[PDB]
């Protein structure tokens, strides 16, 4: 890193022979570093926004199913099993206070290699499409 | 139902109107609408209308 | 008397048993007659239920009143 | 002081400002030693970091009849700001506009105090590229982990109500009502489903407002979790 450039030093055994490259790389204009990164990864947060909300709804639906089921006189062999109701409020809160830290430690980015990529490339593509 | 029992004639249908203006009769109580939801599938499979 | 019924003189026969019972209580219930209730209570003796007791008629005619009952 | 001003700035959430047929994201943040500004709209990032001295100059060249100290300034300008970034349809006189130059952008801001007029200008220079990464680029790669996270955990709960569920099934019983039977949950599905229906209706930022109206308070947790490590 020299001035506001980036020098990027690639060797390597081409056949067993010398192979150099240098990328020299500037900063990034503020159009692109947007369109790359920051619109993408908001289309992503609302992504997984709406699939919590389905899952919720999902949840919702299976409470009540039980409840019908219990109302129905069924006695479950396995006690153990019992699952409290979902609270989506005390979901929420509960994961704040807990997990909330160690889920958010972005680190050093490999996280995010791991993780979000397919949702990454979807976004992308989407935008592309649209124009 | 027990109304429909006294009858000793021979009864091709059974017929009952519902007149109220109330959806939700019953929403503080959840076993009273269970027990409602009970006597009213029995009354359909003994072969009463409910309207 | 109640704890012992068995010891009861003073009462004449009810003349009913688990069968008339069985039937007085499809009656008075208005189940359906062919109905999964009816042949549960009729057939009290049969395990093809696989829930509850397959012998106990008291038992039986307690799941069915469950939903039924104050 | 400076330092004040860019931690209570990091711990601000976003707000939308409709302006002259137009939307902007904005954060600002206002004490009585000085004011900061991060103005966006999804292309671009500004920022302006003013001092008491500053204020006291623009104060007195645009607003000739007002003769005020720069505290009491300060404190008008939160008064007529903080509503509208708060909550939108309020009952105040606050007109925006915006202008623009070759880097640049003016953010001119009328409004009236006891029905006397009363101007402000933001001159924003293009923010720099640690502060566009440390406002908007981190904040929300967290954000999307997080709710990775939660998702996986309403997976694994779902799971565990399909098991009883499936063990009510297995002991024999019935519901009342069958319309309320729900299929088995399998995540690949699910997400399959997802991406092919409701994908594009759920990444369309749009002019930022979703963002402003869903994605407010995990936006804060994250970063105040960022600020003390």
């Amino acid at each position: 890193c020299v001035a506001d450039a980036l020098i990027l030093r690639v060797r390597s055994e081409l056949s067993g022979l010398p192979f150099y490259w240098n990328f020299h790389c500037m900063l990034a204009s503020p159009s692109l570093v947007s369109q790359h990164l920051i619109r993408p990864l908001m289309g992503m947060s609302l992504a997984l926004q709406c699939q919590v909300r389905e899952l919720a709804t999902l949840l919702h639906m299976k409470d009540l199913e039980i409840q019908d089921y219990q109302e129905s006189g069924a006695t479950l062999i396995r006690d153990r099993l019992k699952t409290e109701p979902f609270e989506e409020n005390s979901f929420l809160e509960q994961f704040m206070i807990e997990k909330l830290p160690e889920a958010c430690s972005i680190g050093d980015g490999k996280p995010f290699v791991m993780n979000l990529q397919d949702l990454y490339m979807a976004v992308t593509t989407q935008e592309v499409q649209v124009g | 139902a027990n109304l429909f029992s006294d009858v000793q004639f021979k009864m091709s249908h059974k017929r009952i109107m519902l007149f109220t203006n109330e959806d939700n009769p019953h929403g503080n109580d959840s076993a009273k609408a269970s027990r409602a939801r009970t006597k009213a599938g029995d009354l359909r499979d003994t072969g009463i209308f409910l309207d | 008397r109640l704890i012992l019924p068995q010891l009861e003189r003073e009462r004449m026969a009810y003349g009913i048993k688990e069968t008339m019972l069985a039937k007085l209580y499809i009656e008075l219930l208005n189940l359906p007659r062919d109905g999964k209730d009816a042949l549960k209570l009729l057939n009290y003796r049969t395990p093809t239920g696989t829930h509850g007791d397959a012998g106990d008629f008291a038992m039986i005619a307690y799941f069915v009143l469950k939903p039924r009952c104050l | 002081v400076m330092e004040e001003l860019e931690q209570g700035l990091l711990m601000q959430p976003w707000a939308w400002l409709q302006l002259a047929e137009n939307s902007l994201l904005a954060k600002v943040f206002i004490t009585k030693q000085g004011y900061a500004l991060l103005v966006s709209d999804l292309q671009q990032v500004w920022h302006e970091q003013v001092d008491t001295s500053v204020v006291s100059q623009r104060a007195k060249e645009l607003n000739k009849r007002l003769t005020a100290p720069p505290a009491a300034f300060l404190c008008h300008l939160d008064n007529l700001l903080r509503p509208l970034l708060k909550d939108a349809a309020h009952p105040s006189e606050a007109t925006f506009s915006c202008d623009c130059v070759a880097d640049a952008l003016i953010l001119r801001v009328r409004s009236e105090l006891s029905g006397l007029p009363f101007y402000w200008n933001f001159h924003c220079m293009l923010a720099s590229p640690s502060l566009v990464s440390q406002h908007l680029i981190r904040p929300l790669m967290g954000m999307s982990l997080a709710l990775q996270c939660q998702v996986r955990e309403l997976a694994t709960l779902l799971h565990m109500k399909d098991l009883e569920i499936q063990d009510y099934q297995e002991s024999g019983a019935t519901l009342i009502r069958d319309r309320l039977k729900t299929e088995p949950f399998e995540e690949n599905s699910f997400l399959e489903q997802f991406m092919i229906e409701k994908l594009p209706e759920a990444c369309s930022i749009g002019d930022g407002k979703p963002f402003v109206m869903n994605l407010q308070d995990l936006y804060m947790a994250v970063t105040t979790q960022e600020v003390q490590v």
